[PDB]
């Protein structure tokens, strides 16, 4: 989610 | 005037599977949800892998899943992108890989990486193309800088990887090890710098030496630390002191990024992506802008739209289905239902689905609505507990939601598409009875409410957009390489 961006794996490590 | 509405109605992580068994989909009593598969025609169109920009044989997910059905494309997810220029050779012409290649040579390379197949942050066969590439271009002394895993792979499989890579030194020529770090220390994210420090200095200043990259990692082992938490060392003669940093994601980068970029001269720093480390790097690989989304496209044609769902799916009906983008467009309105608080949501499978329903029936009685992006959380949120009967419980809360829902619109002479982003509800235990808690690879059902008509066989999530556009009558961009699910 919000600590990453949509093409860097928005799924995991949240 | 008064609009006859479209709705696309997202049942999140509720899929299609043969057996009941661990099926919170079958055993659930879904008096409307059957009732509308019964009368409607019906499909089934694919959420995992290929279908959805991901690689092969792995799982769908929310975000991954919202982005493939705002954009009305398969979405190339990054990883993906990497493997797909290996392949066909595009990344061995890459621009900025050729230029770092010749700078070392007018001078005469370290590499930076996660050195795993986790496919979260990286990839080692990533490292693996560089090398390939330097032994093409004649490159003399490359050193790899490892961060080892444990994480998004086995927390102790850390020596297969470095083996597989002195392997891949020994049968290509090149390359070493000199330094390794447990992504504790060389890729956290939460402004811990005194574990960043530690391996700043192993890449050759104060820090632990072993004789082999091995030795030191069962030193670690032997002391009850594994692969993520290594302390970092640097390898014997092996480190010469000082680049790309093969990492394609930015948030566990930026910190190492920032100190060591952050004394050394005529140093030519690549990230494999752009990170936000506030530092000028070379950037080897550039995003694709999505323009054209199924929200810009009823934009543009004047039409109304909403976006709706409660919290754990807000995001995604939101900033996923407009492609990456938080701003509203025009014409555009959304409602935030809050989520409970719980810590898991077995303790309320109905979650806020009713809120969600009253919702949406107070917009709908507005009767200026053309579209609706909609979804139900609860199967998806339910399912990752890996139990069977409060899974059940979230789908009969949500079928009669639907009923209401899909009834009122069928009232305003509109139109239903009833789907799905990925599976997870369809098998909460495995075939011993234990929980299973993920996504599922299973494809997703879809439920067009228009009578007449007949769906192609297939699909993928990328064609819901199309689909949508077809029962609006508007046309469809070229963008959108999806292809409508209604035939014609
Ligand atoms: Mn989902
Ligand atoms: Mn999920």
């Amino acid at each position: 989610x919000q600590v990453t961006v949509w093409w860097a794996s928005p799924w995991e490590d949240c | 005037m008064a609009k006859k509405p479209t709705a696309l109605i997202i049942l999140d992580g509720f899929a299609n599977r043969e057996s009941e068994h661990g099926n919170a989909v079958k055993l659930a009593n879904k008096p409307n949800f059957d009732r509308y598969y019964n009368k409607y025609p019906t499909t089934q169109i694919e959420a995992s892998g290929l279908d959805v920009g991901l690689p092969e044989g792995q799982m769908g997910n929310s975000e991954v899943g919202h982005m493939n059905i705002g954009a009305g494309r398969i979405v190339y997810q990054s990883l993906t992108r990497i493997n797909k220029s290996i392949e066909d050779g595009d990344f061995f012409e890459n621009d900025v890989l050729n230029n770092a290649i010749a700078h070392v040579n007018s001078h005469d390379l370290h590499i930076f990486g996660l050195l795993s197949d986790g496919g979260v942050h990286s990839h080692y066969k990533h490292l693996f193309a560089l090398l390939e590439l330097a032994k093409k271009q004649g490159v003399e002394k490359v050193y790899v800088h490892a961060f080892l895993d444990g994480r998004d792979v086995d927390q102790k499989s850390a020596l297969k990887y470095i083996e597989e890579t002195e392997a891949k030194f020994n049968e290509l020529g090149i390359g070493q090890f000199a330094s390794v770090s447990g992504r504790y220390y060389a890729m956290d994210r939460d402004k811990r710098w005194e574990r960043e420090e530690k391996a700043y200095n192993a890449i050759n200043f104060d820090a632990p030496t072993y004789a082999t990259a091995k030795e030191g990692v069962e030193a670690s082992y032997n002391e009850g630390l594994t692969d993520e938490f290594v302390v970092p060392f640097i390898v014997e003669n092996q480190n010469d002191g000082v680049v790309i940093f093969y990492n394609f994601r930015p948030d566990r980068a930026a910190q190492l990024s920032e100190i060591f970029a952050n004394q050394v001269k005529d140093l030519f720093y690549a990230t494999f992506t752009k990170y936000n480390d506030n530092i000028d790097a070379a950037i080897v690989f550039e995003k694709v802008d999505l323009n054209n989304t199924i929200g810009e496209i009823a934009q543009n044609n004047n039409l109304t739209q909403l976006r709706i769902a409660e919290t754990e799916k807000y995001p995604h009906v939101t900033y996923f289905m407009s492609g990456g983008r938080n701003e509203e467009f025009k014409g555009e309105r959304r409602r935030l239902i809050d989520s409970p608080k719980v810590a898991t949501y077995d303790l309320k499978p109905e979650m806020s689905a009713y809120e969600v329903k009253d919702a949406l029936l107070e917009e709908l009685n507005k009767g200026d609505l053309d579209l609706i992006i909609l979804n139900f959380a609860n199967p998806d949120m339910v399912g990752h507990s890996g139990m069977l009967e409060p899974t059940i419980k979230a789908i009969e809360a949500v079928d009669e939601c639907l009923g209401e829902v899909v009834d009122k619109i069928l009232d305003m002479d509109g139109y239903a598409i009833i789907t799905a982003d990925h599976g997870n509800s369809d098998q909460v235990l495995t075939d011993d009875d234990q929980p299973m808690t993920t996504h599922t690879t299973n494809p997703v059902p879809v439920i067009v409410t228009k009578e007449g008509v007949t769906l192609r066989e297939t699909g993928r999530l990328g064609d819901l957009a199309p689909t949508l556009l077809d029962l609006l009558n508007v046309e469809q961009p070229e963008d959108m390489t999806g292809e409508s699910l209604i035939k014609h």
